[PDB]
């Protein structure tokens, strides 16, 4: 399986530099998880960027990939709560943010690797999905 | 029939919409 | 019943001006919900400011108040997403931000009044808790 | 021994704790 961070799905839908690779990664893995909160964040950013029609693309995307939205349970939040002490952002530490916490949280509990774009998850303890 | 094609169609269609808001974060604030 | 927001609990723990009244409202209704994501945001803010021991006080409060951490389901995220387009904190206007969405969604789906601190949730299609 | 007094108890302790990082711009601008 895999978990999708918003950084990737926003990057894909906005057609950012590495888009097609993320699309291959997605295709390689049959089951694909996304935290209900990561879903939200994504919808917020796109529907601000491209308005509602952008939002309609997200829904098709989600239906096309057959993504499983997972609810944010307490244990996910607990995992994230601890992770932010170690890995969270600060003055010049370039680690996790509040949105990232829910992707981290879901990956840690599920035991599955995460698909993302940027530094935020580079130096963490969860597995990453390797791009082809 | 392949999935990457279906997701690329959505990508291409979505990326070419008019950008009504240009700033990134601070749409996501905290 | 009530829903508790991050802005309230952080107020009640940092000993902000209104704290005492906020406690009274909590006592006035026995059944209390809080979204797992608002719990996280509270944990992050508290444990940043007062370290891990602040978190221990956060955990005691939740236990003592018998607060039910409700998981964020897709339905809550959908109403949050739509709401934000109307009541979002865009340029120049106060209103909901990413974090607020999680208590709004729980409040909107549960259909229960929300207890909060500040301007974010004021003009909005969900009920506020009356402050004694 | 009412619930108001318990929450107050917890409030004063927690607020009396030493500050180790300042006001809320640290979760985390985004
Ligand atoms: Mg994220
Ligand atoms: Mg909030």
């Amino acid at each position: 399986m895999m978990v999708i961070d918003t950084s990737a799905l926003v990057a894909m839908l906005s057609d950012e530099p590495d888009a097609e690779r993320f699309e291959a990664a997605v295709e390689a893995d049959h089951i694909r998880l996304m935290s209900t909160a990561s879903y939200l964040e994504t919808a917020l950013v796109i529907e601000a960027r491209f308005g509602e029609p952008g939002g309609r693309e997200l829904d098709l995307w989600l239906h096309r990939a057959a993504v499983d939205l997972v609810a944010v349970h307490a244990d996910q939040a607990d995992a994230a709560r601890a992770a932010y002490r170690t890995y969270g952002k600060g003055r010049h530490r370039a680690g996790l943010n509040y949105g990232d916490c829910f992707s981290y949280g879901l990956a840690k509990i599920s035991g599955q690797p995460l698909l993302f774009k940027g530094e935020d998850f580079q130096h963490t303890d969860i597995a990453t999905v390797a791009l082809p | 029939v392949p999935l990457r094609d279906e997701l690329a169609a959505i990508r291409h269609r979505c990326a070419a919409l008019p950008v009504v808001d240009n700033r990134s974060a601070e749409a996501i604030l905290g």
